[PDB]
């Protein structure tokens, strides 16, 4: 299968602190297009769109969530960490193979 | 936020068996958006399976389902379909229906329908 | 400077109609030319409510060009972007529904070189993809074959391929070659770019 | 010694696929003996799969194979057959053809044919 | 699946010594019929009939191999153990369910 | 003691034909009776084994007839294999020629412990035990005989079941019941055993 984008297995932080999740691919996907998005998933629930087009937010998403990318690595930043932010986070990118590719996923834990 | 996606057609099936998933859409102009199927094996991550053009003239599949899965749609019935033939054990997952929006992002998700591919000991 | 060149190119083809194009899939400009008059440019993105675009105007000398540069935040792909140009009288001037990923206009290919083969006699053309453009593998080309006096031949080049070997050319003639590019990726589309800088070559005799 | 059993029909198959095994017999009066199929998963032990009466009027199967496998025979061609439908991954084994003799014991064995049920395509 | 007859995982012995392989079932199979047989299998080869009808030997089987049973347990004894005896050994029995049931198998190893 | 009784039973059915039967699937006896004495040779072929000769025995039966029997060696009493039999007169003339399976000529003992009892119901319930010292009782089917007048009733009992409930019996009659057994297992077969010791019972009235 096509190898999923590389995300850290897990990141942790205290409430109020800021954390960042990385999403590394190639210049054939992440570094080749602006079509990069981020998703949040709580246990037993459907994924939720947090960031699209690298840095854009949907109408109901908090400004604590921000996105960026440099080179072939996209980054999701969560400022003012809260207990409700404890979830799985996935990135997604368009590829040269006319496919869409998710990342491995990052388990966020709040202390 | 009124947008709703409801999957159907999952269940248990023997390996090699067939299965047809359905996704009823409402709350938006269905015929002008790409629709997608994304699956998630229990305890595992999200995996993109298939996309389909608004008019259904172009279709793309993840490698492992080519020749086995077929995505389709009926704009008059506001529905997306996923025909799953020759099902394998590794196809066991929760299958989500998703609306493709700005930048190809998946703005809206269904609750997903569970597909389990196994045999009896 | 690069916008005006591409605009004039699109103006040459279908001067009456509304012309929209993107360059980096992060931008969009729609423009039409008339013989000044007042208009209102409105657009609807995805399912978002209708917005108004600040309409600009300038003379081309004497015609006038009306253009709107969409906000970068509203330049998303794979979603319907309905456009409506309404006259100040309330009369409808234009009404289009486009996709941004389907109106790509790349730069012209560069580094076109014509050469004879070592022992063959045949002409091989080689060029480079449009500069500062990502995803080279999904660009298809078209080369133009022309000869002097009185006379045209078009050859389609498959995506990713940046060279062409021509046969069946008349001996001892002066041929001139040019190449243009466009998006060929299934999920993308657009228009033929301007022709590259041309190159000439004198063939040997048959 | 003079008795010979030659299996055939094995190979790779996708899960759910079908496969038909054949066993050509010689060196004995084929029509007057029970015939049997025994399989052996790689590194595992022997497992009885099916028996068939000399006249083919009675057939018995191991539980996990009922409704999927069918044993048969053609006395005129001295052959035993095993139709395997809806193949599972656990059906992957070397399938032996055996002649049933005294006390139901398997006096003569074929060299076996390999049946592999997998998908691969990683 | 139907649980295989219980055999020891592996038994070992020095050359010349005698070893015994056990095969435990129920009164519905091993202890219910005389249709108990033993088989020998060398690596990469087809199984070979050593004992049938609990204690009988086919023509060409060494008299070093002997079989017996008491209650619900059959036993295969190999006297004068040799290097060629290194193989897997399976027992087999008819069952009340009109089926035939192999044992787990026993790995015999001869140490020099 | 049990052989002569079973032999006489089989002699009662077709005294002229060749009779072979097993009791414990580790034995076999073939016997035929003739009018009084000729000399014969008993030969048999098992599986792939060469033809062997069986030591033929003879003894007179009361009413002056002679019984010739051969008790096959225990080593040659294997099941699920063809056992060809040939009885040849000393003249070379053929007397008998059969091909049997040991497991298909089973003759069990008669069932025991037959009990008849009434059910508030006016129905008769029969209960019995399988033939003693016989393994695999579960694969034995039975047949019960119901007789009163001068005149019977035969009921087939499915394998493993050792009891029977009888209805439609005439009131205030004296019924007598008996039950015999035989192998019912798919891979086995044989003949009906002798009837068990009978039991009587007087039914009630309407």
């Amino acid at each position: 299968s096509q190898s999923a984008l590389t995300q850290p297995a897990s990141v942790s932080g205290s409430p109020g602190q800021s954390i960042t999740i990385s999403c590394t691919g190639t210049s054939s996907d992440v570094g080749g297009y602006i079509y990069v998005s981020w998703y949040q998933q709580h246990p037993g629930k459907a994924p939720k769109l947090m960031i699209y087009d690298v840095s854009r937010r949907p109408s109901g998403i908090s400004d604590r969530f921000s996105g960026s990318k440099s080179g072939n690595t996209a980054s999701l930043t969560i400022s003012g960490l809260q207990a409700e932010d404890e979830a799985d986070y996935y990135c997604n990118s368009y590829t040269t193979l006319s496919t869409w590719l998710f990342g491995g996923g990052t388990k966020v834990t709040v202390l | 936020s009124e947008v709703q996606l409801v999957e159907s057609g999952g269940g248990l099936v023997q390996p090699g068996g067939s299965l047809r998933l359905s996704c009823a859409a409402s709350g938006f102009t269905f015929s002008s958006y790409w629709m997608s199927w994304v699956r998630q094996a229990p305890g595992k991550g999200l995996e993109w399976v298939a996309n389909i053009k608004p008019d259904g003239s172009e279709k793309y599949y993840v490698d492992s389902v080519k020749g086995r899965f077929t995505i389709s749609r009926d704009n008059a019935k506001n529905s997306v379909y996923l025909q799953m033939n020759s099902l394998r054990a590794e196809d066991t997952a929760v299958y989500y229906c998703a609306r493709v929006s700005r930048g190809g992002s998946y703005s809206d998700w269904g609750q997903g329908t569970l597909v389990t591919v196994s045999s009896g000991g | 400077p690069k916008f005006e060149s591409k605009a004039a190119l699109l103006a040459a083809r279908g001067p009456e109609e509304l012309l929209c194009f993107t360059e980096r899939l992060e931008d969009l400009v729609c423009f039409w030319e008339e013989a000044p008059g007042q208009y209102s440019f409105s657009y609807q993105l995805e399912d978002e409510p209708w917005k108004l675009c600040r309409l600009h105007q300038a003379p081309t000398a004497g015609a006038v060009r009306f253009w709107c540069s969409l906000p970068t935040a509203d330049t998303s792909s794979f979603v319907p972007l309905e456009l409506r140009v309404t006259a100040a009288s309330g009369a409808p001037r234009y009404h289009r529904v486009i996709h941004i990923n389907e109106v790509v206009l790349l730069d012209a290919p560069v580094g076109l070189v014509a050469r004879l083969a070592d022992e063959s006699g045949h002409v091989v053309l080689r060029w480079l993809p449009p500069p500062e453009t990502p995803m080279t593998s999904h660009i298809r080309y078209e080369v133009d074959v022309s000869a002097g006096q009185g006379s045209v031949q078009r050859v389609e080049i498959l995506e990713g391929r940046t060279e062409c070997v021509l046969s069946n050319l008349r001996g001892r003639t002066r041929y001139t070659f040019a190449v243009r590019a466009r998006m060929a990726e299934p999920s993308f589309g657009g228009f033929w770019s301007a022709w590259s800088e041309p190159v000439s070559l004198l063939t040997p005799s048959d």
